[PDB]
């Protein structure tokens, strides 16, 4: 359960709060790592980070290239389907989408060759 | 596992003595190679090793060279009582002196700023804050190693004092080694969330110490005195080099596999 101020609360099935934090940046989109040990967050500006499931510290940042970087573009889609977690060559099931409509399909946290395919239309979900 | 030389350079002999290649660095991108010959920093490519840059800014011989995890700026430390911060193209960022000598340069893979290890103490130079606090140490340090997540910094010392002097936690876990600590590194592959530090103690011994100061596994004997610790295939193996005049690859347990 994540808020706009960056506050994150990871609760269990019953309600046992595993850990809560107040991250400094403004969160807008949140995903779950495919393996289940990483949590991907998205800033209001448009940047995406990878944190730990248990400790929650700032593990790394995803290498983005569809984002121009000139202005902070909000993001509209951030989903990582775990169907191929135990796949010898994991498919590009990660998806990062911005409000402009730039879709970037990565295969790992820090994939260097995403299958970024652009569309003219915008995107919301 | 077959090993074959692809390219090899050699520093020119001056007055009959070739200055040592004390340090070596690879870019996180995997292309830039940084070496230090004499008073001069040299830049090569990974594939061919062509001499790209020949920076001459240090007045004396260079001991420590480090590369940032971003792949933009690398800092080289010469024996001229002064640390110089350099850019990829060759522009010095800042040239700040130390008291008597500088020994090591460590870059945190997460945060941008680095930590220098010198005679008086280890200085913390940051791009936002030029002010660096100064404190006393028993003597001059040897090496340094940051955690891959930036948790703790380990200082390798000749008398063996390895201290967990981290800015986040003021608590210190003291390691005692009878031998000099010339090369210590933090594993990038953590199993069960354990922080392990490999120390190449110069009594021909390789030791593993966790963040609790406990000897992980056993102490492994070596046929040399290791002076350069590294990991192979992201924690799969460990690379060692020393007085054997040979490069050896060991398991994470510590057993010898292949020179």
């Amino acid at each position: 359960i994540t808020y706009e101020d960056g506050a994150v609360i990871v609760g269990g099935v019953d309600g046992n709060r595993y850990w809560g934090r107040e991250l400094p940046y403004k969160l807008a989109k949140v995903c779950w790592g495919a393996d289940g040990n990483s949590i991907l967050f998205g800033t209001a500006t448009g940047e995406v980070y990878v944190h730990d499931a248990s400790s929650g510290e700032h593990l790394s940042q995803v290498e983005i290239k569809c984002n121009d970087g000139k202005a902070p573009s909000p993001l509209a889609g951030l989903s990582w389907h775990p169907a191929w977690v135990e796949r010898p060559e994991p498919l590009a099931t990660l998806a990062v989408c911005y409000q402009s409509g730039k879709l970037q399909l990565m295969t790992s946290i820090g994939d260097e060759t995403p299958c970024n395919v652009d569309r003219d239309l915008p995107a919301h979900f | 596992m077959h090993t074959s030389v692809r390219w090899s350079e050699t520093a020119d002999a001056v007055k009959g003595i070739r200055p040592p290649v004390n340090s070596l660095c690879y870019s996180p991108s995997g292309d830039y190679v940084v070496a230090s010959c004499g008073v001069r920093v040299l830049v090569y490519a990974a594939s061919t090793g062509t001499l790209l840059h020949s920076l001459m800014g240090h007045q004396d011989t260079i001991y420590c060279v480090d590369y940032s995890s971003d792949g933009k700026n690398f800092a080289s430390g010469g024996a001229d009582r002064t640390v110089i911060v350099w850019s990829s193209q060759g522009e010095g960022i800042v040239k700040y002196q130390h008291t008597e000598a500088i020994q090591a340069l460590a870059h945190n893979p997460t945060s941008s700023q680095l930590a220098s290890v010198s005679s008086v103490d280890w200085g913390i130079w940051s791009p936002e804050q030029p002010k660096v606090s100064k404190y006393s140490l028993p003597s001059k340090g040897l090496c340094a190693a940051w955690t891959p997540n930036g948790k703790t910094l380990a200082i390798g010392m000749l008398d063996g004092t390895v201290m967990m002097l981290s800015k986040t936690s003021e608590e210190k876990v003291i390691i005692r080694r009878p031998a000099p600590v010339w090369a210590l590194a933090f594993t990038p592959l953590r199993e069960n969330g354990i922080d392990v530090l490999a120390i190449g103690s110069w009594d021909q011994r390789l030791s593993f110490y966790n963040l609790s100061g406990t000897a992980v596994g056993r102490e492994r004997e070596l046929d040399f005195d290791p002076c350069s610790v590294s990991y192979f295939n992201d924690g799969e193996y460990i690379l060692l080099s020393g007085s054997d005049h040979k490069v050896t690859l060991f398991t994470k347990d510590g057993n010898r596999l292949i020179e």
